């Protein structure tokens, strides 16, 4: 994808991650665990489904058009009639193949972003507390607990709690 | 088609009957083509020409 | 037009008979003919020429249908209306139709070389129709009400379903 | 004849009669005919006689 | 959009920037003030007026066409007419459709990237000597008056001068 | 572009870089260099030869259709024959152009796009041993010979061989 995030830093997905997108995966003092990250979860999904209810919106109702088999050749009349008839079908058969292919790169670049999203933002909460290590992990330089790891996650880090731990862990 | 239309072929004209029996993906109508026989008009020429060329 | 709704109206077919039918077309045991549709042929000996109006005084168009025989031979023609040629105009006051029916045969058809071409003429509110015939009109009995919508037709053998 | 370098429009009719005793008062002939060509196409008309609306 | 700068880690716009459409806050020893950039600013102006005129560029001329309204039942004719017109309108009023949802999701996610780039400028301007606080706010880490503030927004801030200062602050 | 990175905090682009589409130009204590990065430059490569093939991708078949140019005037039945031709045309004008618009930006902003994702690459695999310059360059503060940038170009660098001697050129 564009942002490079999806099939790309971040090695592959998860096939355990079952209530939720995107999450995280941890490793502590207090053992491991996994958590789906609601708020990216939810922006993928609502973006999907605004789009995908926009595509199923509304087809057109039609009525009386006009014959489109014949069982007489008769020429003139009718080759137009075939001709009108076999052109909209490739026109709207175009508008298909490129409204699918368009969506398609859409759905995946902002899905892509929505993993680049979730991960910048946990890097701005961690401030110098922690580092990139380039796989979509971040190793952080202090002692952080269950509820630190959960402090994170649900927005209410406290950087300058573990700031002198860390910097003095990472220099 | 040379100097002959499609049409000129199909009834037979004399400088077309060259053409009998032949068969096509594609027939090329010159722009010299004439008619030599009979003078003759076709109502709804335009279908005739399209159903025999079809 | 999404309805057969049809509406019979009284004309007069002075000096003809009328009602007539073909064993190509029994309705039960006897010799019928279309239900919407009129066979006049000659009373007596004659078959004057028939000139008669109907006025639109509806506020809707009327959808008329009518025919004309072609006979299988002259010795046909003449039996059924006397004249050695017939002929059928049907017109409005904008629009109008004459036609000459064409003695000859055709393929044989339910023991018919004969046969029936059916023409259809509207008439809209304020209009009139006039009918004028020496000899093989296929009179219409009455008009269809013209409407419009979404109304439509489909070729297909699937079953009908709940 | 057409000795101009443009085409030309003729625009022209048919009279349809009320009855044969009209046909016959302005034509003489019980029963008429137009016919206008040119040199591929033509066009033939037969008059048609009987009332119309007023 | 996309980078998840607009409705995103900048948590708001500005009702009060008047004069860009982007730009800076600050707050240093001498007070606070604002200032728009001209440069990112004028990138998505540029953008926007060349998609619109480009959008609105060259109407079609047309002159004898076909009739499209009739006054008498005709039949299998007029039926082809009022197809050929219908099934014309819908493909234009599609493509109408479709060409403002690619365009306005385009031009939404272009502005949130001129937010993002111009972001992304300021902390490489200020390398070590600031932080990003995750809301599209800098912690600068020095003494730094309107002239430096200046320098930061023309693009002159000489990072060298301050990271002595800066650093020893930061750590 | 969407990103940035080229036409943007990269500068300018190499004239010079013949054998690549991206890559890494470097100076240190051995001297100076250029190589091609393979895996950015082929990213780049297939998804552009990818839309393309889906372009050039099958052509309609069409046969019997109807006539498009006439030698006299017939009126009704022609305008609605050369209407039909003429909206068909504009229709189809106006799906090529948007394509190729579409295609465009979208060819311009992914090329951005691999240039920023190579160079997010290089920063993740520097940590703490590298600063980024803003114009698309890396500041490495330790002794780097041949074989080290090259451990870096081809990611295999190993940060924290060199972390000591870099942090301490950077913050002392
Ligand atoms: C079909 O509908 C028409 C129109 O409603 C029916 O014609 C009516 O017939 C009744 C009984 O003779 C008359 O009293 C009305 O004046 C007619 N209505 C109109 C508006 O003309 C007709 O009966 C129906 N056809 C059949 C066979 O049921
Ligand atoms: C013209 O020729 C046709 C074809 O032979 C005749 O149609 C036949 O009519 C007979 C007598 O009723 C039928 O038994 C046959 O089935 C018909 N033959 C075919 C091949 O259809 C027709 O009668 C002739 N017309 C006249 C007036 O002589
Ligand atoms: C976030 O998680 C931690 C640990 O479970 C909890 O103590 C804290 O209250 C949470 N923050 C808020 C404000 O919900
Ligand atoms: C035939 O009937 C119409 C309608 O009443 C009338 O106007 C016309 O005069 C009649 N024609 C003749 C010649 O009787
Ligand atoms: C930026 O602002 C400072 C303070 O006014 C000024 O001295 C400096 O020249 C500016 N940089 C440039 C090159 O515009
Ligand atoms: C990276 O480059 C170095 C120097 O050429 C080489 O020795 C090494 O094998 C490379 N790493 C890998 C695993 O390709």
């Amino acid at each position: 994808g564009l942002f490079g995030a999806i099939a790309g830093f971040i090695e592959n997905g998860w096939e355990g991650m079952i209530d939720g997108w995107y999450g995280f995966r941890h490793q502590n003092s207090e053992g491991t665990g996994q958590a789906a990250d609601l708020k990216s979860t939810q922006a993928a999904i609502d973006q999907i489904n605004g789009k995908l209810n926009r595509v199923i919106e509304k087809t057109n109702e039609k009525f009386h058009q006009i014959e489109k088999e014949f069982s007489e050749v008769e020429g003139r009349i009718q080759d137009l009639e075939k001709y009108v008839e076999d052109t909209k079908i490739d026109l709207w058969s175009y508008n298909a193949e490129l409204l699918v292919a368009l969506e398609n790169q859409h759905t995946i670049d902002l899905t892509d972003s929505e993993m680049n999203k979730l991960f910048e933002k946990t890097g701005r909460q961690l401030r110098e507390n922690a580092e990139d290590m380039g796989n979509g992990c971040f190793k952080i330089y202090h002692k952080c607990d269950n509820a630190c790891i959960e402090s994170i996650r649900n927005g209410t880090y406290d950087h300058d709690v573990y700031r002198d731990e860390a910097l003095n862990n990472r220099f | 088609g040379i100097d002959c239309t499609l049409i000129d072929a199909l009834l037979g004209d004399p400088h077309c009957d060259v053409f009998q029996n032949e068969t096509w993906d594609l027939f090329v109508e010159r722009s010299k083509a004439f008619s030599n026989c009979y003078p003759y008009d076709v109502p709804d020429y335009a279908s005739l020409r399209s159903l025999v060329a079809s | 037009s999404g309805t057969l709704e049809f509406i019979t109206e009284g004309f007069t077919w002075t000096g003809v008979t009328q009602n007539g039918g073909s064993n190509a077309c029994k309705r039960g045991p006897g010799s019928g003919f279309f239900s919407r549709l009129n066979w006049l042929t000659k009373s007596g000996s004659t078959y004057p020429v028939l000139n008669v109006t109907m006025p639109n005084n509806d506020n809707f168009d009327k959808l008329y249908i009518w025919g004309v025989h072609h006979p299988s031979t002259n010795q046909e023609q003449t039996s059924l209306y006397v004249q050695a040629s017939g002929r059928v105009t049907v017109s409005t006051r904008r629009s109008q139709q004459t036609i000459i029916p064409n003695i000859g045969s055709r393929p044989w058809v339910r023991g018919l070389s004969s046969r029936i071409s059916i023409y259809w003429t509207i008439v809209k509110p304020g209009d009139v129709l006039v009918i004028n015939s020496n000899g093989n009109l296929i009179a219409p009995r009455g008009y269809f009400k013209m409407r419009t919508g979404k109304s439509s037709i489909m070729r297909s053998d699937a079953p009908i379903d709940t």
